[PDB]
DNA sequence: GGAGGGGGGTGCTCTTAAAGGGGCAGGTCGC
DNA sequence: GCGACCTGCCCCTTTAAGAGCACCCCCCTCC
């Protein structure tokens, strides 16, 4: 398929062997975070490592991650390779996610720190060139869906980024739920047609008042028959179903901090305090890596 | 048995003066007579430095878990983290069988304690009293095994491999432990301002058991003899009896249902003693405030009666398998206990909400003139 | 001088109060029951009747309005220290009553008998007043709602 | 206080009159006066009708490890199985700090019996005497604590939890969990005819802790003074001491090397004692015989003053953190006394060949005219 | 400065015996025991027969502004006026930096309590007592004036000149001068019944000085440690110097703010003297009335537990570096305590509103049972 | 000398009802 | 058709007032 695990594991093992050398070498004494009296290292395997040795041997890879030829990888394939990476750990019965858990935070942090300064390259003749990460990419790794509440906020401001252009981690924070609508606006034409959608305004400032065209000025989301785990119209009945009562109606924050602990039978999966600053402009970093997400807003901001 | 109304020692064919708590020596303040010193004890079994490991770079996870209780320890292969507990308690009830079922709940609370549901392997304590006539023990210590292993059955694990050993006072006890995964369990170190805590099991069980002893003696009983009477602390007594000996493995399925942030389980020490344990290892700046305490039914006043020896409104009355204190938003609470109280799965039983998580302080404290809710005996 | 402390019941029926020290049995059965008495309270029209002596000096500070106490913040007038101390409430913002079932946290009493309303409890009361069928759970809250209600008076 | 060489009450300002041991009423049976009891109590909480399953159509492995300790339970996760022990005992020792170190290495022999050489966690039950006095235990208890600490350390294990209780004598144990592949532990149901079983440890610890102890009093003294010399038991005390704090890891290790058919922890119901236990769980029809009982110096001698209290020579002498007992091969018992005397890296002692095995009835039997051997005592 | 650590003498070379407060003799009635007689003087030295001068066929402030205190002596150039005070207190903390702090912070007083919130000059007289020996005069004469100088800095003035003389007690005090326009000091002659009395310090300083002063004297200390524990002593000391050294710039500051009618400060003579003799002063036919008495905690019990000597309950017991008793509108006071608990610069401090202004005969009383507000330690 | 009884008055905690301000929900008039 | 304004009714909170106990204060006392 589009993500290829043995690549990322292939990546994490290499990593994993002159981790163990510099290690050995040094021969200084470090003690592991296991229960047992062990000398700390990097297993050779990504399965067996612990929780906090994957940690920070994730966190470091992002600065001593090698290639064959020994050029560091370019943020775009590291993203892609860590993706790979977790393919491989959902595969063979780990349960973490190194993008969501909460002990996993410092590596969220170094990769934003990698991809914050990052541009597209027109460094190939061709002057669009394609990013190796990919909307199904994402999909395939569990990133966007239902799964976890965390999946599921990041699910939402990928579609919203899309639909809405939502560039700027600025015009996101400013969203708000009471901002947002949603109307069947059923067509008489077609029976039963039950068309769903939800409208935002977009922050165009310009002299004249009132609203000049209804479709110029709002961007609307569309229902996807092609699967019903991703239609847009969906997650988000599904996003509001698992929210609160109280914080519906409210108009300071669209986005909700995941509960900790959360059960597949758990009425409430979010909390009533808007997630952080810091956490929103992480969260939109590995957001814009993505290709379609990218030509989308290219093509947007051009026209 | 279970089926039989209490432990007749007739029927055993055992001498009628015989009573299983005349082996321990009860005391005011229970079995942590230092209460203080026990703490500091217990604080040195878990004190370790070599494990900050320079914090391991970072916000390491704690391999002492909650720090005082159901330490949490990593495991070499499969990402997996080991759960287990130990808790020991010697007789305070009369009936054997419900004796080690109270035993082997007591020490299975700890895991619940941290939503672990499931449990894969127990250990049993058994020790013998020194002061025990050789017929005795051939009547009483395999009723106690027959509770330890039908509570067993009933929280789905089995008791195998143990140890027996000889004491003044009969010792029962055990270790409870479960291989779990990460998201199997709940740490304890979330709790946030604006939440509220939960307890699933009424205070005061060790006011009642203790009364019960006094029923014979002419001495201790004129103390009380005004303010309670004595069918009313039979009642508690059974009441008791029986809410020791339940499990709060619907607690923890139901914690992880409502998003549940810290819990801890009551007993020995206090209420307040367990809720200032817990503010400890919370990572934001909470202190607990205790509102109300519920307790079984004319028991209060038996605690007023009997002066320091007992102190039920300053919470630090012990207390033996005790129910969880949960930190739960305020709407889930009020879901958790209309589902615990009339659940489909299981029989009912109540839940209480009895504090306000305040900000700033990680200290717990009751409110001076707390509110008594008398719990109604089971009608 | 603070004599040991000993519990004694008031044998008499009807009056199954325990108190504090044989001292104040003698107190007690005094001034509640033997003593049986009536006045009249002064004003000309209260109309009230009250038995103890006590109780009519109370009742002298409610039909006048004299205002001894001083709120440290809000320099608010009040008849009684009790009164004083749960007005304060509002300048510490301290809520110590809690509902049990919803967490619904409130200053005083009277505003958790109304949140119980919500939680319906008065199913399981079974103590009531004779006259308008208050459903009361505990015994002397029925004594309050005919003092403050369906008063005794001439 | 780990590198002094001795316990000094004066140091730790303690009168001289204060001794550990003397909170214990030491018997000469030791922690348990009956020993067909307490197997048959250990035995009853360590069967469970529902276990066998009819053998799952097959050949399930024992779910009770050994059968008699160190039990082996299955887990759910990657084929993984859960080996757990726990072992209390009173002090004996004087002295506090090696007292903890016992303790451990108590709790680890059984462990280390089933071939498991790695513990991933330790916890420990400390109890503290309601008759010491309050500035003792203070000074005296942390001694205990980090003792049993060091232990654990130099056991590759964390001590990460506990628990603290009131009890007439003080009461010191823990369990120790490892989660293993099946390829690194050892069922002890191998054994074969025409194997010989290695005793790791000399026999006899219990004789001349309890001698001195009564060291001081002069009323028993007089007459054992008649059989050895005073001298002797404070030489073989120190051994025993020294014998009882090392742990049988290295010996865990040599096993695997060495094809160990089976091996169990001599502790407790004495050499004996385990060789029946041992036997009964053989699925070949084999039987031990103790050709040879390698008794501490001058011990032997000393059990002749006392007809009973001792009983070494029957073999039924109870023994705290005693070696393993190891069914080899007569070949590999050649060398494996060998290895374990002269290690790489050093630190070896002497292990005997008590005995051998034969085919016949599954039992054991210590010759009608054992031999003796009179251990070197190392200064 | 002594505010990072306690004064200890011997860390300035100074014998332990040493205390500062020994070279005073300290008395509860103050530094005058005829309070009225003093009254009588200070009026004599104040009043002056040519100052009506026929009113001035008009109705002009008067040059002793309010008879009392803080004359206001209007100049001849630019229509100024010329606000000065005066006061002298002997030492009674025994930390010098602290005490000559203490005496700044009461010279300065009296300004505030016309609203003049700066000062362009001051003077200082230092005495230094004739027993005292050399050793010891240069090394806390040193401190005293650090402590001075460093008050002064906080007022936003400066303290340039002054002068030293011999004396048998230490006599330590200022001057304090300013020269304002007509708008920048309230005249504290207006007073409406509906106001209400605002007090910025608590009371009971000279009772919680003079206790630490008891600590010493075994006949007096085991009168009154009966009624309070040394730890209670030891903390109303620290709060009494902490509240005694401070200014009271806020306050004045605010009272423009909020409307203030009329003011005063507590220093001598009681707050039952000080109001009596702030009513005289007010225009209208306006009588004071405190119902609320602010002391600090526990030094109530001591001062009625003392007899006659203090007397806070009857409004006379003397104060040193006083609050201020504000008259505002009720709804200002409502604001004025909310803003200085919590001022936009910061530092903030409590006040009390201790009674209210009604129609009458220019007098101050005090109700029969005043409500003592026992004031916390707060940090 | 004296601890114990009698008589009186009082603060404190609890309880209930009454008063009151805020806010949701009608009917009427104007645009 | 939509809104502003007046008014009515309910909700929830705060103030006002009674009940009774525990307590102190004073006085008297006959042993
Ligand atoms: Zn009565
Ligand atoms: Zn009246
Ligand atoms: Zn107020
Ligand atoms: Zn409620
Ligand atoms: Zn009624």
């Amino acid at each position: 398929n589009s993500l290829k695990p043995e690549e990322g594991l292939e990546v994490w093992k290499n990593w994993a062997q002159t981790k163990n050398a510099e290690l050995e070498k040094d021969a200084q004494n470090r003690l592991a975070p296991i229960g047992r009296r062990q000398l700390l290292r990097f297993q050779e395997d990504l399965i067996s490592s612990a929780v906090a040795e994957l940690n920070y041997g994730l966190c470091l890879m992002t600065r001593e991650a090698r290639n064959g030829e020994g050029e560091p990888y370019d943020p775009d394939v590291l993203y892609y390779i860590f993706l790979c990476i977790q393919k491989y750990l959902f595969e063979n019965g780990r349960v973490d996610d190194i993008f969501s858990d909460l002990y996993y935070v410092r590596f969220t942090e170094w990769l934003h720190e990698v991809l914050k300064d990052v541009q597209p390259r027109v460094t190939p003749l061709g002057y669009v060139l394609p990013s190796h990460v990919t909307e199904e990419m994402l999909w395939e790794c569990k990133q966007l869906g239902a799964h976890s509440p965390s999946t599921l906020l990041t699910t939402l401001m990928f579609f919203n980024t899309k639909y809405f252009l939502l560039k700027t981690v600025d015009q996101h924070m400013k969203l708000a739920f009471s901002k947002v609508l949603r109307q069947t606006k059923k067509n008489p034409s077609n029976p039963k047609d039950k068309s769903t959608s939800i409208r935002y305004l977009k922050a165009l400032g310009i002299h004249q008042t009132g609203q000049k065209v209804t479709d110029d000025m709002y961007a609307e989301q569309t229902e996807n028959p092609e699967n019903p785990l991703r239609c847009p119209i969906k997650l988000y009945d599904f996003y509001l179903f698992k929210c609160p009562q109280s914080v519906k109606g409210r108009n300071d924050t669209f986005y909700l901090t995941p509960e900790p602990v959360v059960a597949p039978n758990s009425p409430i999966w979010y909390s009533v305090q808007p997630i952080s600053r810091e956490q929103m402009g992480q969260m939109l970093t590995r957001i814009l890596v993505i290709r379609e997400i990218q030509e989308a807003i290219a093509v947007a901001n051009a026209s | 048995m279970s089926t039989r109304e209490s432990f007749n020692p007739e029927s055993y064919e055992l001498d009628k003066s015989f009573r299983l708590t005349r082996f321990t020596e009860l005391k005011g303040t229970g079995c942590k007579v230092p209460q203080d010193v026990l703490q500091k004890l217990l604080e040195s079994l878990q004190e370790n430095h070599f494990q900050e490991d320079e914090q391991f770079l970072g916000a390491v996870m704690p391999r002492l878990g909650i720090g005082m209780d159901t330490c949490v320890i990593p495991l070499r292969h499969g990402g997996l983290s080991l759960v287990q507990t130990t808790d020991y308690i010697y007789p305070i009830v009369d009936d054997p069988y419900m004796m080690g079922r109270i035993a082997c709940a007591n020490v299975l609370s700890d895991l619940y304690a941290m939503g672990v549901t499931e449990c894969d392997n127990m250990l049993m304590l058994l020790g013998v009293s020194n002061k025990m006539t050789d017929r005795e023990r051939d009547k009483v210590m395999p009723l106690i095994i027959q509770g330890f292993k039908d509570a067993a059955e009933e929280a789905g694990t089995s008791v195998t491999g143990g140890q027996t050993v000889l004491n003044p006072w009969i010792v029962l006890g055990g270790v409870a432990t479960t291989v779990c995964q990460p998201n199997e369990f709940i740490m304890p170190d979330n709790a946030v301002p604006g939440d509220v805590l939960v307890l699933t099991k009424p205070l005061g069980t060790q006011v009642a058991v203790a009364v019960h002893q006094w029923l014979d003696i002419p001495e201790k009983w004129n103390k009380i003899k005004l303010v309670v009477t004595q069918e009313d602390v039979e009642l508690a007594y059974q009441e008791a009896m029986m809410n020791m000996a339940r499990l709060n493995r619907t607690a923890a399925g139901l914690m992880h249902t409502f998003n549940a942030h810290a819990a801890t389980d009551i007993t020995g020490f206090g209420i307040l003693g367990h809720a200032q344990n817990l503010a400890k290892q919370q990572r934001n700046e909470v202190s607990f405030v205790i509102h109300n305490l519920p307790v079984l039914a004319k028991m209060a006043a038996v605690s007023k009666a009997c002066g320091n020896m007992f102190g039920l409104m300053h919470g630090t009355c012990p207390e033996t398998s005790g129910g969880l204190l949960i930190c739960l938003p305020r709407e889930q609470a009020a879901r958790f206990c209309a589902e615990i109280k009339s659940p489909k799965y299981g029989e009912g039983h109540q839940a209480w909400i009895i504090g306000i998580v305040e900000k700033g302080n990680r200290t717990a404290r009751i409110i001076d003139k707390p509110r008594i809710i008398e719990v109604a005996p089971q009608v | 001088k603070k004599p040991p402390i000993q519990y004694v019941r008031c044998e008499m029926e009807g009056c199954g109060t325990v108190l504090a020290h044989p001292r104040y049995l003698q107190h007690h059965i005094k001034y509640q029951h033997l003593l049986k008495k009536k006045y009249v309270c002064p004003h000309p029209s209260c109309g009230r009747l009250f038995r103890l002596q006590k109780q009519l000096l109370r009742h002298a500070k409610h039909h006048t309005d004299q205002r001894d106490y001083i709120c440290e913040y809000c320099a608010r007038a009040f008849k009684s220290s009790h009164n004083l101390a749960v007005h304060r409430m509002i300048h510490t913002g301290e809520k110590p009553l809690q509902c049990e079932i919803c967490g619904f946290t409130c200053r005083q009493k009277a505003s958790l008998n109304w949140h119980m309303k919500k939680h319906d409890a008065d199913s399981f009361y079974q103590f009531s007043c004779n006259i308008c069928g208050k459903k009361f759970e505990k015994k002397d809250s029925v004594v309050a709602h005919k003092a403050k209600s369906h008063p005794e008076v001439l």
